[PDB]
RNA sequence: CUCUUAUCUUUAAUCAGUGAAAUUGACCUUUCAGUGAAGAGGCUGAAAUAUAAUAAUAAGACGAGAAGACCCUAUGGAGCUUA
RNA sequence: UGGUGAUAGCUGGUUACCCAAAAAUGAAUUUAAGUUCAAUUUUAAACUUGCUAAAAAAACAAAAUCAAAAAGUAAGUUUAGAUUAUAGCCAAAAGAGGGGCUCUUCUGGAACGGAAAAAACCUUUAAUAGUGAAUAAUUAACAACAUUAACCAUUGUAGGCCUAAAAGCAGCCACCAAUAAAGAAAGCGUUCAAGCUCAACAUAAAAUCAAAAUUCCAUAAUUUA
RNA sequence: AUUAAACCUUGUACCUUUUGCAUAAUGAACUAACUAGAAAACUUCUAACUAAAAGAAUUACAGCUAGAAACCCCGAAACCAAAC
């Protein structure tokens, strides 16, 4: 797959909100499709990502390895940025953690709604 | 295959749609006029301009050859038959020496243009046809009714 | 067999999804060279457990509790 | 249905996902006594502590991924400015 | 035969007595169009439809069938005979 | 009658339950309904990297083969014993013969959902109770306009050519004039021509393709966000 | 399922065999009984004793001794002997 495709423009900067630079640590991917019906290659690429169950959350790196596998299994994957509005949770934190859809990981559960 | 034929219909070309159509546009500017036709200027200029008085009759099913024998006929009235198409006529009063004689040369009709005011051979010319009508005569370039012309004339 | 409206919008919401993935892959935090050995020292801790756990086959032990254990088949109301 | 209206607010697409209502205990004793945790609530609550700490270790490892080159750039700049004698 | 008709006998039908055979997965056993392997009472889509009975006919489904009929082959077999 | 339960690589049949693992490649065979060899699988033992991926790079011509480090991940190599299997089907690609077919090579498939019924196409990770919830594929779909409309047609000259004759108009020519406007003629007519119009001039007004033979076969329906 | 036997809804008989498909093709009136996998040379496993084992004949540089663990049915056209 050509590069182009990865290189982003000012327009899909805008229209994603994602600033060049610090780019995100963290991806977020579900599998949203079955791999019967197709290729060996595609089938074992989402085994090994561990993406077996559909619609079941991940935690995986931005790094060029990951990014490369990500690449392959692209069209069956959904990549949302995770989000720390309050930065890593702690060792009494850890048990209060909670991901909500927007991509924002709180590190605290108060069990109060939003609204 | 009917997957393929899926993307064929997603991809399909959109075209833009214009906010008014042509029909319906406000008005636009035009170009400048442009006188193609210049050639006929110069001639009816010159015979105008030659004879003061124009006599203006209503041309009737005429023949070619009769004119050319009329011309002549006129010559020995010391009158000239010079015509030409009348499409560039109207717009002969636009460039000519005057410009409100449009009205006077309305329609198909024969010219009698003679330079000198000799009554008697244009009134010989008006007996020559009797149905054909004359609109009248221009004497001096001054417009004037067929009745006017003959009281002027005297 | 002509398309069907909904089918036409459908596939261009997931197209739209796909490229939503492509951005955030267009921004690698780490560079090759980075990457490069961080995480060596943790894959081969777990090799060396994967290789404990497959060579822990052998046969079982017999104990004498067994057999005298099966004396008490017999127990009975006095 | 609803699911991305849902989404819009925040909330989960799904009314059965993520919420006060499904996490929260279902009864309580009439004595008062609080009831015991649900085993669901706790098979779940489990999973997201075990997935808590892998985030952790992995921004650690991450945190030494690139802070580690900058210690390899030191060595190498230190190395380039080299004298003796 | 044109050109069939009439009568009698047998059969036939009714009563009473006696009483088989081939056959049989189970059947609460319909029509049209579709689908399919030439192909549908049982599938798809329409349509029709009180229950139970009673009496008649053999054209088609290129009807169902057999080791029936005809011809020829084999660098097939096997058997037989030799000069 | 006995040998005789003759023989039959052939036909048919061959009686309880649960868990686990489990595929019609290469070589030879009176061999293709079977069997042996390689390869797989498999048990035990020895001990450590394997699979995916993989830059520069040569090799080729000017994305696989090869495989540094990684990274994602958990199996792998060797020794010993041992069989079973060894006929596909259909879809879709790449070739090669034909020129629909005939083959060779690569990929995928075996719903309880959907495409009408539908082994082979699409959505689908296993299977459990519930009068819960969110979604996937999903038989339908909304004629072509961007020069051509009114009027008139005079004169040289039947111009030269075998043409009897061919005059714009059988052939054949070159290719001018007057006039305001006449084509040395554009289709017609043609014993030949006279003769019908088109172009002439005057007077009109315009402006890039779509949505065979039994008996029809859901019913219908253009606008409340 | 249902208040309700039938109505409404769902569902292309069975065995074998063909391709892992039958709207193919075989076989079945039904009831009862009868009616088809059988061997230890070697191995693994269970034990005895051990440079020895076995109650004579066997093997042995840990072997040797004992036990346990296995491979169907019905059906031809025929051939031959002796009688009738
Ligand atoms: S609306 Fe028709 S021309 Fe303007």
């Amino acid at each position: 797959i050509p590069d182009k495709v990865f290189q982003p423009k000012p327009e899909d900067h805008e229209k994603y909100g994602g600033d060049p630079q610090n780019p995100h640590k963290l991806h977020i991917v579900t599998r949203i499709r079955s791999t019967k019906r197709r290729p060996y290659w595609e089938k074992d690429t989402i085994k090994m990502l561990g993406l077996q169950k559909a619609h079941s959350p991940q935690i995986h790196k931005n790094i060029p390895s990951v990014n490369a596998k990500l690449k392959v299994v692209k069209h069956l994957i959904r990549i949302q940025p995770l989000k720390l509005p309050q930065g890593l949770p702690t060792e009494e934190t850890m048990s209060s953690t909670c991901l909500k859809s927007t991509g924002e990981l709180v590190v605290q559960w108060h069990l109060k709604p939003v609204e | 295959h009917f997957q393929r034929q899926k993307l064929m219909a997603i991809t399909e070309y959109i075209p833009p749609k214009p906010a008014i159509n042509p029909r319906c546009l406000p008005p636009p500017p035009k170009p400048p006029k442009e006188e193609s036709v210049r050639l006929l200027r110069q001639d009816i200029v010159a015979v105008f301009r030659d004879n003061r008085m124009i006599a203006v009759c209503q041309n009737v099913a005429l023949s070619a050859e009769d004119k050319l024998l009329l011309r002549h006929q006129l010559r020995k009235h010391k009158i000239f038959i010079k015509v030409f198409p009348s499409q560039v006529l109207k717009p002969f009063l636009e460039n000519s020496k005057y410009r409100n004689l449009l009205p006077l040369f309305v329609g198909h009709n024969l010219l009698l243009v003679s330079e000198e005011p000799k009554v008697k051979e244009m009134v010989r010319v008006l007996k020559s046809v009797p149905f054909l009508p004359l609109l009248g005569g221009c004497v001096d370039d001054t417009i004037l009714s067929r009745q006017g012309l003959v009281d002027y004339a005297k | 067999r002509t398309v069907s409206f909904q089918a036409k919008e459908s596939m261009i919401r997931r197209l739209e999804v796909e490229a939503e993935n492509h951005y955030w892959l267009s921004m690698p935090y780490m560079t090759a060279e980075q990457e490069c050995g961080h995480a060596a020292e943790r894959r081969a801790q777990a090799f060396e457990a994967i290789k404990a756990a497959a060579t822990s086959k052998f046969p079982k032990h017999r104990y004498i509790a067994d057999q005298l254990d099966h004396l008490n088949i017999s127990k009975k109301w006095s | 249905a609803g699911g991305q209206w849902r989404l819009q607010q925040g909330l989960a697409a799904n009314p059965s996902g993520y919420g006060p209502l499904t996490e929260l205990p279902d009864w309580s004793f009439a004595d008062g006594r609080p009831a015991p945790p649900m085993k669901g609530q706790l098979r779940r609550k489990a999973q997201r502590e075990k997935l808590a700490r892998r985030v952790v270790l992995l921004t650690q490892e991450m945190d030494a991924g690139i802070q580690a080159w900058k210690l390899r750039q030191q060595k190498l700049q230190e190395e380039r400015k080299k004298e003796h004698d």
